[PDB]
């Protein structure tokens, strides 16, 4: 629900 | 003097760090300290392999002591490397020892990616160069004999546990020279011949020789056991079998002699001379049928000189009556030699070189762990927030605690004073304005820096088709197109998060422009700030009154509630336990691991308290919640319905409004600002392997 939540999922995913 | 040896298993040389060191990088840090010591001593390996196993075959102590230590490194690797899944590909070559097939050839070969499969044919060879070592040795000689035998009890210890975990070790069949029956056949022969050497050094000590006699028998056993299992299944080179009949009888005809010694002692002249016949029989079909193999002749002439010696006493002197053999007791037999156990290390003086490398079976339950514990403190931090989200919400939507502040309808109540304060020490608009300003150009940094790495390839690539085109003869090169496929795939992924990024941003900007006004009001000094919000009556009901107590207290307790929340996401956050010696623990006191009921235990004991006392706080907001909705529906019974007062209540709770949307407004700006930083980091080593690689070219 936070605009940046799924974003900041698929980062760590690669990172 | 002839025993049994076995020939060395060819195989074919491999590039042993090559799976190894890229495993290794792929585990550890660029330059970190890991390869400093990893990939040298995979390196070592490699040259530890070819050493052992390419080198012209040298039956020298040390060459059998690096094919030993060789033996003991690829043991104590495995743990250590993914070979298990197999995706980790390296590939072992041997040949057949014996060039036997169960299809019609000359030899047969086999290449497996098992190190189970390199293991057994490494201790076979470690079996076979010391039976080799122990054929050699001089058997006049003390040391010859104590050499020989640790040798051929030592390829009997080592054949036999090749025969015991052979197939485990493989997928499919084995070549025959490794076949579980095979080694136990040479087992077998190597206990024999160990037997043999106790039993020449039984008879160099000038021991009793009712001794002798059973020691000899033993091997008698051994060698007919060996012969036996060759008789119907001819897995062994041509000259084993006739070998094996030839000593199967010698050592029967050893003993029936020592013990007819034992018979004349005892005046048994009858049974001396039947057993010396049994001997002089047993002796000429020796010499006779195995000639080829093996030399009876002292033995032979002995025998001879004891038999025509008794039989002149008998004959004239004793008149013994000779028995048949069947009526003749066993002779007795007894074993001094035990196949010895393989435990590496079999080598002398062992040092592991990856001894500090760390056990894949633990690495697999340190990650597991992790995604276990994200997982639980994720969760309840998630929990708690959306809870203080929801309830905000609610407290706003119901004038709480303005209403219950506001005793002269003139003046800021306190707690959006408190807020507005707040609100200006934070920067006020200018904070979320400047965040908001950037964000497009943080996005613009990072779809720059993506656009160069897939320029710098393509241009590249363009100068690579061209080249093929016009010297076809002289370029010849895996195309530069097939190459980059996998990074250009990379690309097409951070774009497709771009594009999501480039949303979750208008998602953002449409919610800050759709607030920003009401908090451009709410962070005016107070007395501006009080002349924008519209005056109303206040009524007296509010100095005293009971609803106002009952809500103040749930209010306040409420409050409570979410401050704690604070201390809890932070405790969530700031603690760990690392697991390493709870996995290693498990693993050197059993034999596997289980993480899950590890983990689980662990993390309950690290975390349970605090996700414990989360939950409290959701059911006591929940609770709160409930209450302070019906007694406000009361408070509101109690105040007044007119346009002026409605008018203020309006803009209290747009103001309280406008603190909760600065406050989510700004963590979901530092949030998108530390994804795109974050972005950069990894777009950086992106367009580096972009640039090694066009560089490599």
């Amino acid at each position: 629900e936070k605009p940046y939540k799924e974003v900041t999922e698929d980062l760590l995913h690669l990172n | 003097a002839t025993f049994i040896s076995v020939q060395l298993k060819k195989t074919s040389e491999v590039d042993l760090a090559k799976p190894l060191v890229k495993f290794i990088q792929q585990t550890y840090p660029s330059g970190g300290e890991e390869q400093a010591q990893y990939c040298r001593a995979a390196e070592e390996l490699s040259k530890l392999r070819r050493a052992a196993v390419g080198r012209p075959l040298d039956k020298h102590e040390g060459a059998l002591e690096t094919l030993l230590r060789y033996y003991d490194q690829i043991c104590s690797i495995e743990p250590k490397f993914p070979f298990s899944e197999n995706q980790i590909c390296l590939t072992f070559t041997w040949k057949d020892a014996f060039d036997k097939g169960s299809l019609f050839g000359g030899s047969v070969k086999l290449a497996l990616a098992s190190l189970g499969y390199e293991k057994s044919c490494v201790l076979f060879n470690c079996a076979a160069l010391a039976s080799q070592i122990a054929a050699e040795q001089n058997l006049d000689n003390d040391e010859g004999l104590k050499i020989a035998a640790k040798h051929y009890q030592f390829a009997s210890g080592a054949f036999l546990h090749i025969k015991e975990t052979v197939l485990s070790a493989l997928s499919r069949e084995p070549t025959v020279d490794i076949s579980p029956d095979t080694v136990g056949t040479l087992s077998l022969i190597m206990l024999a011949q160990a037997q043999e050497v106790f039993f020449l050094k039984a008879t160099r000590d000038k021991m009793k020789d009712a001794i002798i006699a059973k020691l000899a028998n033993q091997a008698a056993d051994y060698f007919g056991d060996a012969f036996k299992q060759c008789q119907y299944k001819d897995t062994l080179p041509k000259e084993v079998f006739p070998v094996l009949a030839a000593k199967h009888c010698i050592m029967q005809a050893n003993a029936e002699y020592h013990q007819s010694i034992l018979a004349k002692q005892q005046y048994y002249f009858g049974e001396e001379i039947a057993r010396l016949q049994h001997a002089a029989e047993l002796i000429k079909t020796v010499a006779s049928r195995y000639d080829e193999y093996v030399n009876v002749k002292d033995f032979s002439d002995k025998i001879n000189r004891a038999l025509a010696a008794a039989k002149k006493d008998n004959d004239f002197i004793y008149h013994d009556r000779v028995p048949d053999l069947k009526d003749l007791d066993p002779i007795g037999k007894a074993t001094l030699v035990k196949s010895t156990p393989v435990n590496v290390p079999i080598s002398q003086k062992f040092t592991d070189l990856f001894e500090k490398m760390v056990p894949v079976s633990v690495q697999q339950s340190l990650a597991a762990y992790n995604q276990r514990k994200a997982d639980l403190v994720n969760r309840s931090i998630a929990q708690m927030r959306e809870a203080t989200t929801l309830a905000n919400g609610v407290l706003a939507s119901l004038n709480l605690p303005a209403a219950i502040e506001d005793v002269s309808g003139d003046t800021v109540p306190q707690s959006i004073l408190t807020k507005s304060r707040s609100v200006i020490e934070q920067g006020g608009i200018q904070t979320v304005d400047q965040l908001i300003k950037e964000l497009p150009e943080l996005l613009q940094r990072n779809r720059e820096i993506l656009d160069e790495s897939l320029r710098l390839l393509d241009e590249e690539e363009a100068t690579d088709n061209d080249l093929r085109a016009k010297f076809k003869e002289r370029w010849q090169r895996t195309p530069s197109n097939e190459l980059y496929k996998p990074l250009r795939a990379e690309g097409t992924n951070f774009r497709t998060v771009l594009d999501k990024a480039v949303q979750a941003d208008g998602q953002v900007k449409e919610c800050y422009q759709s607030h920003r006004d009401t908090i451009v009001l709410l962070c005016k000094p107070e007395p501006e700030l009080n002349a924008a919000i519209p005056s109303a009556n206040p009524a007296k009901t509010m100095q005293g009154s009971e609803v106002v107590n009952v809500l103040k207290s749930l209010l306040s307790n409420l409050d409570e509630v979410k401050k704690e929340r604070e201390g809890l996401e932070n405790d969530l956050k700031s603690v760990n336990f690392d697991m390493t010696s709870k996995f290693l623990t498990a693993l050197a006191q059993d034999g596997v691991i289980n993480e899950e009921a590890l983990s689980v235990t662990e993390l309950d004991r690290v975390y349970g308290g605090l996700t414990t006392k989360v939950q409290e706080s959701l059911k006591k907001q929940e609770g709160l919640l409930k209450n302070i909705q019906v007694s406000h529906q009361e408070f509101s019974k109690m105040k007044q319905s007119n346009n002026e007062a409605n008018l203020r209540e309006e803009v209290l709770k747009n103001l309280a409004t406008a603190y909760d949307n600065f406050v989510e407004l700004v963590a979901n700006l530092k949030e998108g600002t530390k994804f795109y930083n974050e972005l950069t980091e990894i777009l950086v080593r992106f367009q580096n392997k972009c640039s090694d690689i066009v560089f490599a070219r």
